């Protein structure tokens, strides 16, 4: 277990680990979060108590180094660090540990949540997607726009999602221009699958990532691309059964994760009605059409 | 965006445009088998493309062949109309392809789209405007060379005759669709009022009967009175 410790919490603020978030009080003796499970990626994010727009947030993985989060008053965020001096870092955090300054990432055993949410999501393509390659974690926010969205504006800036447009070139071959499009089969399993993600499981962490940077951040684009990939694959008469069958259960825990209050915003009738009743794949998600139907059967 | 009675008028501007309809691509005559079940026959058909500046129509004819051995036909006639569409624009020298193409019905939008991918600068946009295409296989050489086709057919017409040497497109255009809207809501007396007087001939180059300015105000009031009954007629009042 793993540790992300900080300064001290200057500004009022609620703080996010994964799915889980607690109240911080202006100046209270905050000092960092503990028992992080290994093995997984996380997200530690920020919604101040003045301004709740823009929350942020980073992605990190608590073994490619020693991460802290120092508030930074000149730019007004938490921001996280890396400290090299790896001595210096075991020994600060020992000392809040001791003085007991610090939350419990407070993970039941039953609970296989968070894994399912991030099974297929690694470091190293979170770090190709959101582009600052100094730094071993990676910032994200509310506001931070797709590289699809600026085609239609700072490229630095920006969360460098798979393009995936169904009335483009790349997903419409020549000459079987009403079969591409009616079954996009040749764009998933040839041009994305083979050609851009290489597996599915590549493919897999990307739509997974783009929910989370959702449901989090409530990112426009990333859920733009959330339903984007799930809608290539649902209108795809020919998909590996094994796809198939990890898409029903990646799924049916975002819709398990999402909050009853922001199925609104975060969910887009058009596409799930699709998937769940029209597309090729309208009979292959049985645990996702189940847990839509009993939480949300208002959207359909 | 769509087009509407608002932006009525960029028709007859000089940017290159075409109308497309597909409501005459797929057609079937509907009867009982001798189980006693239904079943459609296809009869030949045609994509209406139309220069609404210049009144060249396009005439693209669509061969029952082209339905031999497929599904959803109807599906397939909005795909097939796009491919010819595009086919059309391809042939044509670069200084003649649309810079638009409106289709009367939105089901055109994506298949359209779609075909077109190669030519980005050219603008695909639905209308508001019901307007009535449709009644173009009234239009009786239009309705033949359709049905004597024997093989997939292009055929160019000039759907305003000679018109334009004495009328503007822009009321080409209304004289043209006040009669395929007459044609739409009453065939026959659409018809007897275009033929009533033997002495007024259809050049054999034109479609329509070859009136004087005079006889044309008669002929389109006579079309307006008929619009406005066969409404009447239909709703009571
Ligand atoms: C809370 C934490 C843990 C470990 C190191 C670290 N720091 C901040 C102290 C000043 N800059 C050196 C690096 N900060």
């Amino acid at each position: 277990m793993n540790t992300v410790p900080f300064t001290s919490a200057p500004i009022e603020v609620t703080i996010g680990i994964d799915q889980y978030s607690f109240n911080v009080k202006e100046n209270q003796p905050f000092h960092g979060i503990k028992d992080i499970p290994i093995g997984h990626v996380h997200v530690i994010h920020f919604q101040h108590a003045d301004n709740s727009s823009m929350r942020y947030g980073y992605w990190f993985d608590c073994r490619m180094g020693n991460f802290y989060i120092q508030y930074d008053p000149k730019d007004g965020l938490y921001k996280m660090m890396e400290e090299r001096d790896g001595a210096k870092f075991e020994n600060i955090v020992h000392n809040f540990k001791e003085r007991q300054m610090m939350v419990s990432y407070p993970k039941i055993d039953e609970d296989d949540t968070w894994y399912n949410l991030t099974e297929f999501v690694q470091m190293d393509k979170i770090r190709k997607i959101v582009r600052k390659d100094e730094n071993q974690f990676s910032y994200v926010d509310s506001s931070m726009t797709t590289v699809q969205e600026n085609e239609l504006s700072d490229p630095a800036h920006s969360l460098n999602y798979t393009v995936i447009n169904f009335k483009s070139r790349e997903a419409i071959r020549p000459g079987h221009e009403m079969e591409d499009f009616l079954d996009k089969s040749y764009y998933l399993n040839t041009v994305m699958l083979q050609g851009i993600f290489k597996n599915s499981s590549n493919y897999f962490g990307e739509l997974q990532f783009a929910f989370l940077n959702a449901m989090f951040f409530g990112n426009y684009g990333s859920s733009l691309q959330w339903h984007a990939m799930i809608e290539l694959i649902c209108s795809s008469a020919t998909v590996p059964k094994h796809m198939l069958d990890k898409l029903d259960e990646i799924l049916y825990y975002q819709i398990k994760t999402l909050p009853e209050q922001y199925s609104d915003i975060l969910l887009n009738e058009r596409v799930w009605n699709i998937c769940l009743y029209s597309s090729f794949q309208k009979n292959s998600l049985h645990n996702t059409e189940k847990i839509m139907e009993n939480k949300y059967p208002e959207l359909l | 965006g769509a087009m509407n009675s608002s932006n009525y008028a960029e028709l007859f501007n000089n940017d290159i445009k075409l109308f497309v309809d597909d409501t005459n691509v797929y057609r079937v005559t509907v009867h009982k088998t001798f189980e006693g079940n239904v079943a459609t026959k296809a009869i030949n058909g045609c994509i209406f493309t139309l220069n609404p500046k210049t009144g060249h129509l396009f005439l693209k004819i669509i061969h029952t062949s082209v339905w031999a051995g497929q599904k959803r036909l109807s599906q397939l006639a909005k795909w097939k109309t796009a491919e010819e569409v595009s086919a059309l624009v391809r042939s044509l020298p670069k200084e003649e392809q649309p810079k638009q193409i409106i289709v009367t019905r939105k089901a055109m939008l994506d298949p359209l789209e779609v075909h077109m991918l190669d030519f980005p600068n050219i603008a695909i946009r639905p209308t508001e405007l019901r307007l009535p295409f449709s009644a173009a296989m009234s239009i009786d050489k239009l309705s033949d060379v359709v049905m004597k086709a024997t093989e997939p057919q292009m055929v160019l017409f000039n759907i305003y005759d000679d018109w334009l040497d004495r009328i503007s497109s822009y009321t080409a255009f209304s004289r043209l669709t006040l009669l395929l809207r007459a044609l739409k809501t009453n065939e026959e007396s659409a018809k007897m009022i275009l033929l009533s007087d033997p002495t007024i001939t259809i050049k054999s180059y034109h479609l329509w009967p070859s009136f004087t300015d005079e006889q044309w105000i008669t002929i389109e009031s006579q079309m307006r009175d008929l619009i406005l009954t066969e409404y009447g007629r239909k709703y009571n009042v």
